[PDB]
RNA sequence: GGGGGAUGACCCCAGGCGGUAGGGGAGCGUUCCCGAUGCCGAUGAAGGCCGACCCGCGAGGCGGCUGGAGGUAAGGGAAGU
RNA sequence: AGGUGGAGCCUGGGAGUGAGGGCGCGAGCGAUAACGUCCGCGUCCGAGCGCGGGAACAACCGAGACCGCCAGCUAAGGCCC
RNA sequence: ACCGUGAGGGAAAGGUGAAAAGAACCCCGGGAGGGGAGUGAAAUAGAGCCUGAAACCGUGGGCUUACAAGCAGUCACGGCCCCGCAAGGGGUUGUGGCGUGCCUAUUGAAGCAUGAGCCGGCGACUCACGGUCGUGGGCGAGCUUAAGCCGUUGAGGCGGAG
């Protein structure tokens, strides 16, 4: 078992977290059609850290195929503090909440 | 009373009703007290700053509320004030007093003025190896009128004189000796 | 003459936190009415404190009446031929059989019953 | 081994199971020590008789232990601006039921 | 308060004890200055993290995990608590 | 006189509120009208005179809350559920 | 820096390590960023990278949840789950049982009166000269200005107008 990651991810913490709460814990290959074909952004990404991931372990971490995802999670951080109009007098500003981005890649 | 005699095989002096005597701690301490006081120092925090700037407190009717403290940094609030009066001229009699009385307690130890020539800071070494201990720990310099010289350098400094050398000196648990000269500090007694 | 206090009050407030189960969702950590709260099911505890023993004081009152009834009546008869007693005069335990040991209780039911009538 | 007595408080229905007992600090201190415990409620293998039949023998326990406040608080508290703690008392030396 | 207290403490009974402004007494941790013939620590200073011994208590001690360097005062003093 | 027993008196430091209501009674006013106000005699509450009762209800009847969960008699008030 | 035409206001923001030895190379990838190797006492010390707490968002697990009321909750009894202080306790609650939050100002307050969204840190009876009682104590005639001298530590000691 081996896993995927990354930090400074710009994008909806939330909506990502639909993202796997499907693919989530399920035969590797299996999702890997999921957010091939699903929808909603995040998708591409969510798809990308399971490619490194896949990877990382058959390549360093160890039988393929086998594989899924034992677990899967995102977290929040780092804000992106937005300013916006002015109450039209005073600040307004919004925050593109960061997003993190782990997720488990393990042996059947 | 057992007023000893250094160079010890010598002879012995006698104990002067003064230092004999009882006690008086209360006094004790406060001799000490009137110590350490007149001799602090002082501070503060600006007077400028805590103080200093212009200041819009800000209308009102707004949703605020409205130069001074309580917001940062700012103010101070009753700080360390230098215009701290910080002496706290004990009294004569009361001091004076203390010593003895003081002294008192350091009878619970006698330096031949003949010492008053020796001249190297490793003849101390010697009349050290005389009669050594954890008291002589303490120690305690002095002699009587002008200084034990050389015997002021050492690992355990400090040369009163027969006149000069007070609680504040060693009063302090300690232990030491002084240059008959030095018991003309007494006399000042 | 620093304060930093720091470090301190932090401590306190863990305190009660401890204080602070798992109660109700929030105040479970509520650093407030997490604090408050407090009191409140404190004092209660309290009133809780010296209540029980009455909650009791019923309790076997049932249990009691089970069977003070059973056989065939009631806490004003029993009672007032019990106090007719002389050497022997108990009520908790008392209950708390006539369920354990059956003859024991239907017994004295008996010398009571007398006592009575 | 079942027997019901009673002391300065009923604290009772016991045999040999040693009951957590209500202070006694002038004969307790007897470590596993001997005295007598005044019945009144004779139940022994299903056969009874008058707690006032009874006071005139009786038992004895002896003298165990002295447990230790188990554990217990009490918030005192109020929105009266009245606040206060206290932690638990009632103790108690231990000691066996001494059955006959 | 009172009957003898050896320093504790122990025994009687009298005798209450709900309490805001507010009055009197007693204690607790907080950062500092003593080192009143005081010094612990790389097999952890300290803060942190967690707990079914000690106290009416405000706190203590003590044991497990963390973390990179401190500082503790058995006692009195001081205060931006 | 005093059964009492524990209030009393003077000197002195430190105070707080300096505008309250509610109930019974005796008066004032008032349409003998008001959870009206205004003086008196006792109580009452005081942000805890916290608990019982009267459903619930400071508050009116009983009660003086140091602490003790698996004791015992009663108050007022109750006992067909 | 920044708002102000101006006079003027006027911030925030420090910390790896013993030293860079600061991450060659290989991996998914457009990269950032993530997987290995290597430095290494430790990198959940890793580049705004010492300690890095709370609030607050996650991922799994225990228990619990669809004829049910209250922030609370706390007293009783029950079942599941763990017993590094074992025949005693942990945690969670199904029921029932008694329950009006918390602060200021108020005759009086649950409040439908106000105060507060949540957490962390700042933040409020102080100092000086007088006077005033009480107390700890030095002499009863008690007591010292300012200054002169002595001063690692720097050691007080003389000063007699008042």
């Amino acid at each position: 078992e081996a896993k995927a990651i990354a930090r400074y991810v710009r994008i909806s913490p939330r909506k990502v977290r639909l993202v796997v709460d499907l693919i989530r814990g399920k035969s590797l290959e299996e999702a890997r059609n999921i957010l091939r074909y699903t929808n909603k952004r995040g998708a591409y990404f969510v798809a990308k850290v399971l490619e490194s991931a896949a990877a990382n372990a058959v390549n360093n971490h160890d039988l393929e195929d086998r594989l899924y995802v034992k677990a899967a999670y995102v977290d929040e951080g780092p804000a992106l503090k937005r300013v916006l109009p002015r109450a039209r007098g005073r600040a307004d500003i919004i925050k593109k909440r960061t997003s993190h981005i782990t997720v488990i890649l393990g042996e059947k | 009373m057992e007023a000893t005699i250094y160079d010890n095989t010598d002879g012995e002096v006698d104990l002067p009703d003064v230092f004999e005597t009882p006690v008086r701690s209360d006094l004790i301490g406060k001799a000490v007290r009137a110590a350490q006081a007149n001799r602090k120092q002082d501070y503060g925090s600006d007077e400028y700053a805590g103080l200093r700037t212009p200041a819009e407190s800000f209308g009102s009717g707004r949703g605020q509320a409205h130069r001074v403290p309580q917001a940062v940094k700012g103010r101070s609030a009753h700080p360390p004030k230098t215009e701290k009066d910080r002496s706290l001229d004990l009294n004569d009699k009361e001091r004076q007093l203390a010593v003895r009385s003081a002294l008192a307690a350091t009878a619970d130890v006698v330096v031949s003025d003949d010492f008053e020539d020796l001249v190297k800071t490793q003849e101390v070494v010697s009349l050290l190896e005389a009669l050594d201990v954890h008291a002589d720990i303490d120690r305690l310099f002095v002699t009587s009128d002008e200084p034990s010289t050389a015997a002021r350098n050492l690992a355990g400094a400090d040369v009163a004189t027969a006149s000069e050398v007070n609680t504040e000196d060693l009063a302090p648990g300690r232990l030491t000796v002084f240059t008959e000269s030095a018991l003309a500090e007494v006399a000042e007694r | 003459p620093r304060a930093k206090t720091g470090i301190v009050r932090r401590r306190r407030h863990k305190k009660v936190l401890k204080r602070a189960k798992g109660f109700w969702g929030s105040r479970s950590k509520q650093y407030r009415n997490a604090f408050q709260t407090l009191l409140n099911a404190a004092t209660y505890e309290y009133r809780d404190r010296r209540n029980k023993k009455r909650d009791f004081r019923r309790l076997w009152i049932q249990r009691i009446n089970a069977g003070a009834r059973l056989h065939g009546m009631n806490y004003s008869t029993f009672i007032n031929g019990l106090k007719r007693a002389n050497i022997d005069l108990n009520r908790k335990v008392l209950a708390d059989i006539a369920a354990r040991e059956p003859e024991a209780f239907k017994a004295l039911v008996d010398a009571s019953r007398n006592a009575r009538q | 081994m079942f027997a019901i007595i009673q002391t300065g408080g009923k604290q009772y229905r016991v045999s040999e199971g040693d009951v957590i007992r209500v202070e006694s600090l002038q004969g307790e201190a007897g470590d596993k020590v001997e005295l007598k415990a005044l019945f009144v409620g004779g139940e022994q293998t299903v056969f009874g008789e008058d707690a006032g039949k009874y006071t005139v023998q009786a038992e004895v326990v002896e003298h165990g232990r002295g447990k230790k406040i188990y554990i217990r608080k009490y918030k005192s508290g109020v929105q009266y601006r009245r606040r206060t703690g206290h932690r638990q008392n009632f103790t108690a030396i231990k000691i066996l039921g001494i059955q006959g």
